[PDB]
RNA sequence: GUUCACCCACUAAUAGGGAACGUGAGCUGGGUUUAGACCGUCGUGAGACAGGUUAGUUUUACCCUACUGAUGAUGUGUUGU
RNA sequence: CGAUCCUUCUGACCUUUUGGGUUUUAAGCAGGAGGUGUCAGAAAAGUUACCACAGGGAUAACUGGCUUGUGGCGGCCAAGC
RNA sequence: CCAAAUGCCUCGUCAUCUAAUUAGUGACGCGCAUGAAUGGAUGAACGAGAUUCCCACUGUCCCUACCUACUAUCCAGCGAAACCACAGCCAAGGGAACGGGCUUGGCGGAAUCAGCGGGGAAAGAAGACCCUGUUGAGCUUGACUCUAGUCUGGCACGGUGA
RNA sequence: GGACCAGGGGAAUCCGACUGUUUAAUUAAAACAAAGCAUCGCGAAGGCCCGCGGCGGGUGUUGACGCGAUGUGAUUUCUGC
RNA sequence: CGAGUAGGAGGGCCGCUGCGGUGAGCCUUGAAGCCUAGGGCGCGGGCCCGGGUGGAGCCGCCGCAGGUGCAGAUCUUGGUGGUAGUAGCAAAUAUUCAAACGAGAACUUUGAAGGCCGAAGUGGAGAAGGGUUCCAUGUGAACAGCAGUUGAACAUGGGUC
RNA sequence: CUCGCUGGCGUGGAGCCGGGGUGGAAUGCGAGUGCCUAGUGGGCCACUUUUGGUAAGCAGAACUGGCGCUGCGGGAUGAAC
RNA sequence: AGACUAAUCGAACCAUCUAGUAGCUGGUUCCCUCCGAAGUUUCCCUCAGGAUAGCUGGCGCUCUCGCCCACGCAGUUUUAU
RNA sequence: ACCCGACCCGUCUUGAAACACGGACCAAGGAGUCUAACACGUGCGCGAGUCGGGGGCUCGCACGAAAGCCGCCGUGGCGCAAUGAAGGUGAAGGCCGGCGCGCUCGCCGGCCGAGGUGGGAUCCCGAGGCCUCUCCAGUCCGCCGAGGGGCACCACCGGCCCGUCUCGCCCGCCGCGCCGGGGAGGUGGAGCACGAGCGCACGUGUUAGGACCCGAAAGAUGGUGAACUAUGCCUGGGCAGGG
RNA sequence: GCUAAAUACCGGCACGAGACCGAUAGUCAACAAGUACCGUAAGGGAAAGUUGAAAAGAACUUUGAAGAGAGAGUUCAAGAG
């Protein structure tokens, strides 16, 4: 079968694929199902925003993506506890709750507490009975719009650094190096044996 | 299943369709397959052409450069450029009585 | 377009462009990659050299995920910033320099070419290469690692 | 089964041949050469054996041609001798 | 005189053993072997007359044709009878 | 026990049957390759079994003839089908080597009936022989790879007492 | 026997004891069976077999004068190494 | 300068069918088809024109899209021939004369003669299976391999305690 | 001039730089170069040269042309003369 | 007897998987203009097939000839060897 | 009517009027398709970039199952960077000087910054003469010897990165170590030498898909048949005369 | 141990759309189609659309017994009976 110069092609068509093929001609219909599903979700609720649970702020776990940031799933129980509010109180406020999430980094941890202080500043709620506890006055006709768009706070807003200008100094262009990667990379590979070779040097005696 | 085995009948006629193309001419013959010790002399000889000589050789070029009659007759009548006085006598020529 | 074909030209002709004598049948030399080692070695070798055999160590659960470092060379190095800054780094000031960060644009390792801009710089990267690090020391610039 | 071959008798003589080794929609089906089977040799074996013996469906012409036989057929007006 | 895959052995005070280590085992890089004699490298017995299908006059047994050794028929020379 | 339903050479050789017998029968045995439950050899009765001979019989034949019954034949009536390139007079020629067409010649008249079977390499089936196929199926063993069962080993149920 | 109705006969050789059966649609045979003669397994928690399964089944409403497995094929005379 | 199998390209104002565009296109005052000793054009694929039939839709040009162009496959399905008024209507002995009804009689009905099945029947009754075939009347286009004034046919109506 | 090779020799030999003269047999022609790829992968005959054969309208080749793929005029007719 | 098992037997019938596979047979639908071959090499369980070259087509590209001597090329000679 | 020419078409084939095969005759049906993927070629858009292909926004307007928008939806795909089994490393030289024995020898300071040679379309400079008396003068057209900077590209040299091999030398110390780095050569690389892709469309081509149509002998799965026949089994029936 | 979402739907209940097919096409089925009819059965499984605007579907006259016709009529047309 093969011939003059061409690439080896191995397609996966020995398996009788024509019985099992999903065809996307139902693609405009579901798209109109789903706008009319979100808009049916829009006019049920009330003043509360669609996509209304607020999400936390989470850095992306790898070496590849950890220089960007992402709306996670739920505020940490210990994050949310620094704001001081109880668990199932908080979901009625409209905050997402996640028990699985730790907090190793207080720069991460306090950044979400600032976000909850933001949202609880942001919040205009309504009571059942106007006994005036954590409630709102006649407030900007339900604050000028009932519903928000794509999260309440624009969760990405990925923060950039300027560090605008500086003079270059002595002893940085004198000392820094390529080689202080290579010296340190080779330092890490030999920490085990350099510990042991000197340990059996003094164990010899 | 008996067959014919080998024949160069009609192979002379196929080869000379496009023709026996002779490579024969090109310049600066390729420099692979050379005796390596010879090449381990010559690459060094090239790299000191550049570095070793400016002032000796270029000025040395500067020194040596500072050291340095009837049928013959009508063609001249009927030439395209050399005959306009040939017409001095048929056009505005001297002939007259 | 079935109106631009070869089929629509070849009607009226008998064998439809596949030969009386050889008779295009079904699958003469097998299906697919049949007989690579046996009767198609003059095709597989001389067109796909090295298709058969093994070379290396196995690596289980290879993620494309601990080897992620998009490179850059010193041609494109000025192209991350608006070139407003390289004018205002050439504005006769002092050894003040833009701190170009390649980690922002996505580039981890800075490889090298020749011919970098004369004006002094500070590059903040995760990885450097020593030819490129010889180039930034040429212009009097600096070389800062980020971790 | 014979092609072949010898054999007794007659006779002028019992010459040799060819026509898809004439001739099977002319026949006969003896043997070769389907399935049954027995013997012998070979094979561990199923099976094999120009080795031997026996039992085993031989189709259709009304077409065209050829031939044989049967009427007729174009011209001398008609028809008869 | 002999490829891939496999095996076996040797070589660096070599690379990787998967969260970081220490060691055993294993995986690799390089060059020597253990084979494919159908020898550019399949892992391999037999019968079919109970047979079957795809086909071939590319390939036999019958005719016909070319050839005429062999068979058959004659001719020239003359040692002899 | 024999040229056998088994003997290649082989129509073995002799003897009997015949005017004449590759047949039959009897005999002879280094019997190509007989033979003992692979059953050897006999033998009455029996046979839609095989082979030969004699007597009687007769159209099997010499050597054909004749009559009858039904068809065929002709007419009244109702009436298919196989098949079929167009078609069909022969000799030689070359030709894919054995033509209805081509070439050179022989020649050649409407349309048909009843016979006949020389030709149409006639019709009837994509050759059952043979060969190729990297196509099969039934069978077989000391083919290769396996497996039902079965034979033993070990563990579990599986304890008490000397 | 006046039509109908109805055994040609002997002399023998080969094969098979005979009667029976069989290849529906190419064969009635000498082929198969057959009584006779042998040989072997097994005393039942067993022989031979079925079974996808259980100590389910058939032989077994049985018991060595029986079941199961084969060769040979009446009789007479024989059964070598 | 021109050959051409296998083959590859190019041009097609060649044809068919469907879609946007355009033709102030076309037509019950006759569209499609189809036929045509009618007039032509093109090398050709194919087209335009007249006449005749029919009676309701159709074609150009620029683009777009094909399940798009037949002599063949022991082609599939449909249809008709030559063979052809030919084979053929030949198993088991058989008809005859007259009469009636009837458009119409070698066969239907009656009557007489001549016959055969010959009691293991061409007879008298059932089990199985057939399911209205049984009976009566009525017609004669089918069907009954000729015919029919007949029937186990068609049509109507009855009957199985 | 260079050389790290050669070496009695400023020598061997390559390499590099600059300068100086186009005209070096006949003949005919416009050449050079890259991509993709169908078809093919059963051949045959003839002058001369040839191997196996007794010989072949046989089997195997070399050189060239042809039939194939190709009509037309001649060989009565024909694939190749 | 390899028989019979619903005109089916050396493994029934029916439907699906199944439009199974095939290097093997048969067919492959409009015109015109241009160009136009191969049966050979090597290897293949290769010998009725492919792979690869050769041969063919197409699409381009880079240039030169338009004006006492051109550039380049070759199934050819000539002159040397 | 007649002269001359004139074998029946497809098919395999070295060859067909073939004593080779299929073809009685007409009408309709009827056979290289579509999806994926790769490759070259070509049109178009953008250009070190490109791509909405998946989502969201538009009011829910017949055609709308369309179209338009996003850009803090460019995540990603493909490309810009390679090489190595892997740890990993990852592509600038040229010019004028200086320091050491200026050597098989490396370093120090400026100045442009992708080398060189042969070829090389086009372009530029062109001596030189060319057009009615003559001088005397600038535009001017065309020819132009020779010279010049030279594109695309090909042939060759040098260099650079990585993997490797031989050779020997010097240095740096996030801490003195079988630690990091450098040199000169020789070879392995799908690379570097001022990038050309990407997205759609069309062609031709190969491959897997029923895959140009039609074709087997079979293989398995799961089912219906003892109304014929093979044989048992229960229950019934039948057989004249004579030796 | 339980739990909506977005996801899937060639059966079923309604429904709109089609660069589709237009009776040998499309489902096998535009029609008294899973029906006529074959097989005991498992199962297999066809064909068959078209008067006209409206029935105005040809009263009556006339041969034959009637089928079948000649006159007549209805219709734009019986060249739609
Ligand atoms: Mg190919
Ligand atoms: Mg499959
Ligand atoms: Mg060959
Ligand atoms: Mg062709
Ligand atoms: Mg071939
Ligand atoms: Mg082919
Ligand atoms: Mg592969
Ligand atoms: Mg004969
Ligand atoms: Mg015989
Ligand atoms: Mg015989
Ligand atoms: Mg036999
Ligand atoms: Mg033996
Ligand atoms: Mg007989
Ligand atoms: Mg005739
Ligand atoms: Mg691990
Ligand atoms: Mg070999
Ligand atoms: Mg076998
Ligand atoms: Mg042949
Ligand atoms: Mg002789
Ligand atoms: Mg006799
Ligand atoms: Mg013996
Ligand atoms: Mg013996
Ligand atoms: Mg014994
Ligand atoms: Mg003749
Ligand atoms: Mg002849
Ligand atoms: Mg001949
Ligand atoms: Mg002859
Ligand atoms: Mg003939
Ligand atoms: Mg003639
Ligand atoms: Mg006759
Ligand atoms: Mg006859
Ligand atoms: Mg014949
Ligand atoms: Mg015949
Ligand atoms: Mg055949
Ligand atoms: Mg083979
Ligand atoms: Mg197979
Ligand atoms: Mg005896
Ligand atoms: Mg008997
Ligand atoms: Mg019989
Ligand atoms: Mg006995
Ligand atoms: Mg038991
Ligand atoms: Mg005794
Ligand atoms: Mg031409
Ligand atoms: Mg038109
Ligand atoms: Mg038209
Ligand atoms: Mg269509
Ligand atoms: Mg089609
Ligand atoms: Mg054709
Ligand atoms: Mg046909
Ligand atoms: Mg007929
Ligand atoms: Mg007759
Ligand atoms: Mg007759
Ligand atoms: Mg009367
Ligand atoms: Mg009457
Ligand atoms: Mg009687
Ligand atoms: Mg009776
Ligand atoms: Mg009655
Ligand atoms: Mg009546
Ligand atoms: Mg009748
Ligand atoms: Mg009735
Ligand atoms: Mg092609
Ligand atoms: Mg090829
Ligand atoms: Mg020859
Ligand atoms: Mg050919
Ligand atoms: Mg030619
Ligand atoms: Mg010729
Ligand atoms: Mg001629
Ligand atoms: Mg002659
Ligand atoms: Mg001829
Ligand atoms: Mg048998
Ligand atoms: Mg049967
Ligand atoms: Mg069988
Ligand atoms: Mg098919
Ligand atoms: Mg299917
Ligand atoms: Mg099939
Ligand atoms: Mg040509
Ligand atoms: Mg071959
Ligand atoms: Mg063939
Ligand atoms: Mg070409
Ligand atoms: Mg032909
Ligand atoms: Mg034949
Ligand atoms: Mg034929
Ligand atoms: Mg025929
Ligand atoms: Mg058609
Ligand atoms: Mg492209
Ligand atoms: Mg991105
Ligand atoms: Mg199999
Ligand atoms: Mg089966
Ligand atoms: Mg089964
Ligand atoms: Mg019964
Ligand atoms: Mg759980
Ligand atoms: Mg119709
Ligand atoms: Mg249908
Ligand atoms: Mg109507
Ligand atoms: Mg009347
Ligand atoms: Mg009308």
């Amino acid at each position: 079968a093969p011939s003059r110069n061409g690439m080896v092609l191995k397609p996966h068509f020995h398996k009788d694929w024509q019985r099992r093929v999903a065809t996307w001609f139902n693609q405009p219909a579901r798209k109109i199902r789903r706008r009319k599903a979100r808009q049916a979700k829009a006019r049920r609720i009330a003043p509360r925003p669609a996509s209304g649970p607020i999400r936390p702020i989470v850095r992306c776990p790898t070496v590849r993506y950890h220089t960007k940031v992402r709306a996670g799933r739920g505020f940490s129980l210990e994050e949310l506890r620094v704001a001081g509010i109880h668990k199932k109180v908080a979901r009625t406020i409209g905050i997402s709750v996640d028990p699985r999430r730790r907090n190793k980094s207080t720069e991460s941890l306090q950044a979400n507490v600032q976000r909850l202080k933001e949202y609880r500043s942001k919040l205009i709620l309504f009571p059942r009975k106007p006994s005036a506890p954590k409630k709102g006055d006649s407030s900007a006709e339900e604050l000028k719009l009932a519903t928000q768009l794509t999260g309440p706070v624009m969760p990405v807003r990925n923060v950039y650094k300027k560090e605008k200008a500086r003079v270059i100094t002595e002893e940085e262009k004198n000392f820094k190096a390529f080689a202080s990667l290579r010296m340190a990379r080779a330092n890490a590979r030999l920490f085990g044996i350099r510990a042991k070779r000197a340990k059996e040097a003094a164990e010899q005696d | 299943a008996k067959s014919k085995n080998h024949t160069t009948h009609n192979q002379s006629r196929k080869w000379h369709r496009n023709g026996i193309k002779k490579p024969r001419s090109q310049r600066y013959e390729s420099l692979k397959g050379v005796d390596p010790k010879f090449l381990r002399n010559m690459r060094f000889a090239k790299k000191h052409n550049k570095k070793g000589l400016k002032k000796m050789q270029a000025n040395n070029a500067k020194a040596m450069s500072a050291r340095a009659r009837k049928l013959d007759r009508l063609a001249y009548i009927a030439h395209p450029k050399l005959g306009k006085r040939a017409r001095a006598r048929i056009a505005k020529g001297l002939r007259l009585c | 377009p079935s109106r631009l074909r070869k089929t629509r030209k070849l009607r009226g002709h008998v064998s439809h462009g596949h030969g009386r004598i050889g008779k295009h049948r079904k699958h003469p030399g097998g299906r697919g990659n049949a007989g690579g080692l046996h009767h198609h070695r003059i095709n597989f070798d001389k067109y796909h050299p090295g298709y058969f055999g093994k070379v290396g160590m196995k690596h289980y659960h290879l993620k494309r995920n601990q080897s992620f470092c998009p490179t850059v060379n010193l041609d494109k190095l000025w192209t991350l910033v608006s070139e407003q800054t390289r004018v205002n780094a050439a504005k006769n000031k002092t050894g003040a320099a833009p701190i170009i960060d390649v980690v922002r644009s996505g580039y981890y390792k800075v490889l090298g070419k020749g011919k970098l801009p004369k004006q002094p710089v500070i590059v903040k990267a995760k990885f450097f290469s020593r030819r490129a690090e010889e180039k930034i020391k040429s212009v009097g610039g600096a070389c800062v690692l980020v971790a």
